[PDB]
RNA sequence: GCUAGUUGGUGGGGUAAUGGCCCACCAAGGCGACGACGGGUAGCCGGUCUGAGAGGAUGGCCGGCCACAGGGGCACUGAG
RNA sequence: GAGGAAGAAGCCCUUCGGGGUGUAAACUCCUGAACCCGGGACGAAACCCCCGACGAGGGGACUGACGGUACCGGGGUAAUAGCGCCGGCCAACUCCGUGCCAGCAGCCGCGGUAAUACGGAGGGCGCGAGCGUUACCCGGAUUCACUGGGCGUAAAGGGCGUGUAGGCGGCCUGGGGCGUCCCAUGUGAAAGACCACGGCUCAACCGUGGGGGAGCGUGGGAUACGCUCAGGCUAGACGG
RNA sequence: UUCA
C-alpha cells in the first residue's frame, strides 16, 4: 500500500477473541451441574470421556470435563469451572476443578496430585 | 534453604569434582573417585549428545551449585551484572567471590563454602569490626573480614586457620593468621579464578 | 497563606522531611511551591539538616508561615539570625 | 503570544463576520510524508471590510460570540478566489456521496 | 515522465554498472550534478562531464569496478554495490545532525542535502546540520 | 587446527516400488576460529558417511572472515532464498547472540560479539547459506579504500 | 449528512469577567468525507508492563487535574 | 556444619555375578534459629516560661502510640520441605499394573498385552517457603510490515473506461522563507527511570546529588530539497 | 468397513 494510502487509511489493528467466556475473562467461575453423562472421543480416539452441562454464575450452561480417575458429581452438584480445552471433544473448552466445592478430590492419586485437588497422605 | 542433601552427588552430576566439602573433596573420597559417572539407576550407561541447551544448563548449574546459591539469588546477581559496564560477563564472577559467605571460605577461615556460610550467620564473622551475619553481604575493597573476638577461642576457628599457617592464598585477598582478620583487596579479574566453568555459557543460558 | 512546612518522604519508621513552600491546603505530601531544605530526626547521617537561607528568607519576606517546628530548624540554620 | 494565524475568507455572509480558512502543514506523526490540515475559523470584521478571495491574518481575540474568538489582524494579498473555488468544489462534492449522486 | 529524477539517476548508475558499462548518460540537473561531486570525490565513480546527446544536456557517468576475479564468474566486484534512495516525492525524509545515520560503520556514505548544499554524512555532520537525507551510497 | 560442527542432520526418503528408500543428509561446520569457516551438506546412504562427506566439503568451501576483535566490522543483511539472515557488529561483552544455526556459524568463524535476527524462512539449509554469504560478503575500511582508490 | 438559541448582528439581562450564558428584535446563517451527526466504549496525565527499537498494552497503589456524593432539578449563605 | 563404608537395613532394578538410592542414614565432634534472663532506644524540640526588647540571641521545663519493640550483652536446643515435571519441543528412565479400557494431552499426539506419554513404584530433572493451575497484557509475530510484508499459479489487480476530490510533478533564474536544518532562550512539578554516593548489619525500602531529552513558546540564522509567487526554456504532453 |  502507498504511503499515501496508509495515511489515508492506516493498518487495522489485530484484536483476538478469547477461548473463554466464563465471562469477565475470570480466573475460574463457578456453576451447578445440569447433566453429567460421558461421551466418545474423535477422529482416532475412543473412550466414554466424562463430561458435565454446567448452568455458570456468567449466566452462561457450558459443557466441562471432569478430569481424575473418578469422580462423584450428580444431578444438583456445586463445581467451580476453570477452563481448558480438550482436543477429543469438541465442544469441551472448561475443565473442572477437582478439590473444590462438591467435586471430590481423586482419591488414592499420589502425583500429580495438586491438580485433582489431593491432599497428602502421611507417609506411616 | 540453602540446598541441604546429598553433595558429593552434584559433583557427579557435573561430571567434574566440586569441592562442596574441602577436607574429603580433596583426598581419595569425593566420590569423584572411582565414581565420576552420574548420579541415579541410570548414571552409568552412556548419555547421547546433550542439546546446545543441555549443555548450556549443566553449565550454569556447576558455576551455581559451585557457590551454593539460589536459582534466584543467582539470577538476581547475573542480571546486576548484565545492566554494569565491562564485560557484563567476568563481572558476574567478579559479584560472585564478593559474597561475605564466600570470601570467608576463600579467606580460609571456613573449609567449604556451605561451612563458611553458617560462620557468618552464627555471628562468627566480623566485617571492618562490626558483626556480620548476612552471607550474601558483598564485601567492597578494603574491608578487613576478621573473626569475632568472642568467636576467635572457638574449637574450629584454631583448627580452620591453623592449616592456613603456612599455605598461600588469593592474589586479590591477604590474610593475617596470628591476629585472624584478612583483607578483599580488589575484585578478582577472570585470569585470578581456576573455574570449571565456561561463564559464556551461562550467558548464553539467560539470552535465550 | 503560604506556608513553609515539613513534608513526609522516606519509609515506615525511616522519616525523611522535605522543608517545603506550598499553599497552607494541599496535603502534606502533596504538591509543593518549592523545596527549600530537608531534615531528617533521625540523623542518621552528618548531614541531617539543610535550609536554603537566601531562599526561606525570600518566602517569610513575601507572607511565607513557617510552621512552628518548620521554625525550628530554619532558626538552626541561622535563618533569622540577625548579628 | 496571541495566536496570529493566516487564512482565506470563504465567506461574507454575516454581519461584521467572516469564515477564515487556515492551512497547517506538517509531517505525518507514524508515516512521515508530509501531510496538510485545514481548519475554518470565524473571524471578526466590524467594518464589514474583508471579502472573498482575500488572504488575512487572524489574531488570538477575546470572545465575540459564541464561535467568534479571533478578529482580523491585517490583510496580505487579496482576490484570489483560486482558493476560495478549491474549497467551493470540494463542499459540492459532498452532495454526490450519500444515497444520491452527483457527476463528476 | 520522470517522477524522481534523483531516482533515476541513481537507478540508471545502478543498472549501468551491473551489467559493467563504460559510461551512461543521465539528464543534467544542477541537482543531479552535485549529486555527483560527491559520487566522483568519495570514489564511487571514475568521474562525470556534461555532453550534449542531441541537443539537450546530459551527464556521461564514468563508472568504476574492480579488478577481474579468478575461478567461474570472473566479473569485478562492484565500487557501488549499494545505491539506494531515501527520500522521495510523497515520503520526503528529513533528519536533524543528531539524526544523520552512519552508513555501515562509516564503509558506506548518505549524500544527504541540507541548506548550507548537498553533503555527505559526515560532511554535514563536520559543519553540524542535517537536511533532507537524499539517499545511501556503499 | 579445524574445528566441526553439525548443524543438522535428516532423514529425508524417495518411494519406490516396494517401499521407501532411505537416505540421510548433514550439514556440518569447520571454523579455525580464526576467521575461518566452511559449509558442507554431505548426503549419503548412511548417517556417518554423511557427516564424513559433509566434512569433507565444508574445506572445499572456507570463507575468509574479516573479525575486527571478535565481531564484524559492518552490518549486513543476506538473503538467500526466502530465508534472511540479519548480522549487526556488537561491542565486547555480548557474545554471539543468534538461532543455533547461525551461531555454529559464527562461532568457528571465532566471532565472539555480534547481533543477528532469522527473517522469512527459518529453513536451516537456507539460513546457513544466507549466514555463508552475509560473511563471504563483509568488507573491511582496507578494502573499501583499495577498491575506492583510483 | 447534522443544525431553528441553530450561525452571526444590535440592544439588553446576568456574573468577578468574555460569551447566544439567557432575553427582545434583525439577519440567513453555521458544521461535514482533513468524517459532521448517530451508535459503542472509556475518567485524562505523571507513569506502569513489554519490546532491539519503532511500537503495543495499560492508568491499581503514589502525585496532578477533572467528575460525582441514592436518581433528577434548584437556589441561599459566603472570599470561595 | 565437618567427619563418616568400596558401603547397613529397607525399597527398586538384575543379563541374578551385580547396580542404584549414597556419605545419604546410623554415629562422632562443632556451632546454636527457637526459647530463658538482663539492659533498653533514636524518632523530641519546639509551642510555653525566665533573661534580653513578646526581635536576635541565651538559658529552662513538658511531651513516645509504636513498645518493653528494635538493638546490645549472657544463657541455650540439631531444631519445617514441599510442589511441578521426566515421548518431542524441553533439563530428566526403568519395572509393574492396566489392554482404544481406565485415562493423559499446551501443540504434535499417547492407550487395541512388552506403554520411557495412562496409574503406582524406584530413580532422575527443575525450582524451593514455596510449587503448580487458570485468567489477562506485551514478546517471539517483519502474523497490519513506519522501521518491516505482500497480490501469475498460495489469501490478494477492481470486468473496462471517463474522469471529480486528493496524491504525485521536467529544465534554468530571481523574491519570499510555509515545510526542512542551525544557535540561543523559556517551559518540560515532585515521585518514578538511569548514575554516583550514602542510612537501616545486607537487601528489599529509603535519603542526597548528578545527567537527561522529545514536544511546544520566544528571538535570531541558513535556503540545498519541498512549498509559494515572478519570469524563461523545450526534452514530457497536446496541436499542425 | 474403522484405528495403526
Ligand atoms: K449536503
Ligand atoms: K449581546
Ligand atoms: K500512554
Ligand atoms: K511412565
Ligand atoms: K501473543
Ligand atoms: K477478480
Ligand atoms: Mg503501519
Ligand atoms: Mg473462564
Ligand atoms: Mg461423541
Ligand atoms: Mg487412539
Ligand atoms: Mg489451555
Ligand atoms: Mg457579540
Ligand atoms: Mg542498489
Ligand atoms: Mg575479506
Ligand atoms: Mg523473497
Ligand atoms: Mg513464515
Ligand atoms: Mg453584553
Ligand atoms: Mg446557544
Ligand atoms: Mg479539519
Ligand atoms: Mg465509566
Ligand atoms: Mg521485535
Ligand atoms: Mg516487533
Ligand atoms: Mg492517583
Ligand atoms: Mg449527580
Ligand atoms: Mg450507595
Ligand atoms: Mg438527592
Ligand atoms: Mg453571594
Ligand atoms: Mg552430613
Ligand atoms: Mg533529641
Ligand atoms: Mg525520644
Ligand atoms: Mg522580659
Ligand atoms: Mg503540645
Ligand atoms: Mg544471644
Ligand atoms: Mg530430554
Ligand atoms: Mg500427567
Ligand atoms: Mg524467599
Ligand atoms: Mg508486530
Ligand atoms: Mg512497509
Ligand atoms: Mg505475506
Ligand atoms: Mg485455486
Ligand atoms: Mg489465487
Ligand atoms: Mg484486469
Ligand atoms: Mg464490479
Ligand atoms: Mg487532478
Ligand atoms: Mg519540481
Ligand atoms: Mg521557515
Ligand atoms: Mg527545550
Ligand atoms: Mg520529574
Ligand atoms: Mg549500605
Ligand atoms: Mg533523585
Ligand atoms: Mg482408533
Ligand atoms: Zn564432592
Amino acid at each position: 500500500p502507498t504511503i499515501n494510502q496508509l495515511v489515508r487509511k492506516g493498518r487495522e489493528k489485530v484484536r483476538k477473541k478469547s477461548k473463554v467466556p466464563a465471562l469477565k475473562g475470570a480466573p475460574f467461575r463457578r456453576g451447578v451441574c445440569t447433566v453429567v453423562r460421558t461421551v466418545t472421543p474423535k477422529k482416532p480416539n475412543s473412550a466414554l470421556r466424562k463430561v458435565a452441562k454446567v448452568r455458570l454464575t456468567s449466566g452462561y450452561e457450558v459443557t466441562a470435563y471432569i478430569p481424575g480417575e473418578g469422580h462423584n458429581l450428580q444431578e444438583h452438584s456445586v463445581v467451580l469451572i476453570r477452563g481448558g480445552r480438550v482436543k477429543d471433544l469438541p465442544g469441551v473448552r472448561y475443565h473442572i476443578v477437582r478439590g473444590v466445592y462438591d467435586a471430590a478430590g481423586v482419591k488414592d492419586r499420589k502425583k500429580s496430585r495438586s491438580k485433582y485437588g489431593t491432599k497428602k497422605p502421611k507417609e506411616a | 534453604g540453602r540446598y541441604i542433601g546429598p553433595v558429593c552427588r552434584l559433583c557427579r552430576r557435573e561430571g567434574v569434582k566440586l569441592y562442596l566439602k574441602g577436607e574429603r573433596c580433596y583426598s581419595p573420597k569425593c566420590a569423584m573417585e572411582r565414581r565420576p559417572y552420574p548420579p541415579g539407576q541410570h548414571g552409568q550407561k552412556r548419555a547421547r549428545r546433550p542439546s546446545d541447551y543441555a549443555v548450556r544448563l549443566r553449565e550454569k548449574q556447576k558455576l551455581r551449585r559451585i557457590y551454593g546459591i539460589s536459582e534466584r539469588q543467582f539470577r538476581n546477581l547475573f542480571e546486576e551484572a548484565s545492566k554494569k559496564k565491562g564485560v557484563t560477563g567476568s563481572v558476574f564472577l567478579g559479584l560472585l567471590e564478593s559474597r561475605l559467605d564466600n570470601v570467608v571460605y576463600r579467606l580460609g577461615f571456613a573449609v567449604s563454602r556451605r561451612q563458611a556460610r553458617q560462620l557468618v550467620r552464627h555471628g562468627h564473622i566480623t566485617v571492618n569490626g562490626r558483626r556480620v551475619d548476612l552471607p550474601s553481604y558483598r564485601v567492597r575493597p578494603g574491608d578487613e573480614i576478621a573473626v569475632a573476638e568472642k568467636s576467635r577461642n572457638l574449637e574450629l576457628i584454631r583448627q580452620n586457620l591453623e592449616a592456613m599457617k603456612g599455605r598461600k592464598v588469593g592474589p586479590w585477598l591477604s590474610l593475617d593468621v596470628e591476629g585472624m582478620k584478612g583483607k578483599f583487596l580488589r575484585l578478582p579479574d577472570r585470569e585470578d579464578l581456576a573455574l570449571p566453568v565456561n561463564e559464556q555459557l551461562v550467558i548464553e543460558f539467560y539470552s535465550r | 497563606m503560604v506556608k513553609i512546612r515539613l513534608a513526609r518522604f522516606g519509609s515506615k519508621h525511616n522519616p525523611h522531611y522535605r522543608i517545603v513552600v506550598t499553599d497552607a491546603r494541599r496535603k502534606r505530601d502533596g504538591k509543593y511551591i518549592e523545596k527549600i531544605g530537608y531534615y531528617d530526626p533521625r540523623k542518621t547521617t552528618p548531614d541531617w539538616l539543610k535550609v536554603d537561607v537566601e531562599r526561606a528568607r525570600y518566602w517569610l519576606s513575601v507572607g511565607a508561615q513557617p510552621t512552628d517546628t518548620a521554625r525550628r530548624l530554619l532558626r538552626q540554620a541561622g535563618v533569622f539570625r540577625q548579628e | 503570544p496571541k495566536k496570529v494565524l493566516t487564512g482565506v475568507v470563504v465567506s461574507d455572509k454575516m454581519q461584521k463576520t467572516v469564515t477564515v480558512l487556515v492551512e497547517r502543514q506538517f509531517p505525518h506523526p507514524l508515516y512521515g510524508k508530509v501531510i496538510k490540515r485545514s481548519k475554518k475559523y470565524l473571524a471578526h470584521d466590524p467594518e464589514e471590510k474583508y471579502k472573498l478571495g482575500d488572504v488575512v491574518e487572524i489574531i488570538e481575540s477575546r470572545p465575540i460570540s459564541k464561535r467568534k474568538r479571533f478578529r482580523v489582524l491585517r490583510l496580505v494579498e487579496s482576490g484570489r478566489m483560486d482558493l476560495v473555488e478549491k474549497y467551493l468544489i470540494r463542499r459540492q462534492n459532498y452532495q454526490s456521496l450519500s444515497k444520491r449522486g452527483g457527476k463528476a | 515522465m520522470l517522477t524522481d529524477p534523483i531516482a533515476d539517476m541513481l537507478t540508471r548508475i545502478r543498472n549501468a554498472t551491473r551489467v559493467y558499462k563504460e559510461s551512461t548518460d543521465v539528464p543534467a540537473s544542477r541537482f543531479k550534478e552535485e549529486i555527483l561531486r560527491i559520487l566522483a570525490r568519495e570514489g564511487f565513480i571514475k568521474g562525470y562531464e556534461r555532453v550534449d546527446v542531441d541537443g539537450k544536456p546530459y551527464l556521461r557517468v564514468y563508472l568504476k569496478y574492480g579488478p577481474r576475479r579468478q575461478g567461474p564468474d570472473p566479473r569485478p566486484e562492484q565500487v557501488i554495490h549499494h545505491i539506494r534512495r531515501i527520500s522521495k516525492p510523497g515520503r520526503r525524509v528529513y533528519v536533524g545532525v543528531k539524526e544523520i545515520p552512519r552508513v555501515r560503520r562509516g564503509l558506506g556514505i548518505a549524500i544527504l542535502s541540507t541548506s548550507k548544499g548537498v553533503l555527505t554524512d559526515r560532511e554535514a555532520r563536520k559543519l553540524g546540520v542535517g537536511g533532507e537525507l537524499i539517499c545511501e551510497v556503499w | 587446527d579445524f574445528e566441526e560442527k553439525m548443524i543438522l542432520i535428516r532423514r529425508t526418503a524417495r518411494m519406490q516400488a516396494g517401499g521407501r528408500r532411505f537416505r540421510f543428509g548433514a550439514l556440518v561446520v569447520v571454523g579455525d576460529r580464526q576467521g575461518r569457516v566452511g559449509l558442507g551438506f554431505g548426503k549419503a546412504p548412511e548417517v556417518p558417511l554423511a557427516v564424513q562427506k559433509a566434512g569433507y566439503y565444508a574445506r572445499r568451501n572456507m570463507v575468509e572472515v574479516p573479525l575486527q576483535n571478535g565481531t564484524i566490522p559492518h552490518e549486513i543483511e543476506v538473503e538467500f532464498g526466502a530465508s534472511k539472515i540479519v548480522l549487526k557488529p556488537a561491542a565486547p561483552g555480548t557474545g554471539v547472540i543468534a538461532g543455533a544455526v547461525p551461531r555454529a556459524i559464527l562461532e568457528l568463524a571465532g566471532v565472539t560479539d555480534i547481533l543477528t535476527k532469522e527473517l522469512g524462512s527459518r529453513n536451516p539449509i537456507n539460513i546457513a547459506y544466507a549466514t555463508m554469504e552475509a560473511l563471504r560478503q563483509l568488507r573491511t575500511k582496507a578494502d573499501v579504500e583499495r577498491l575506492r582508490k583510483g
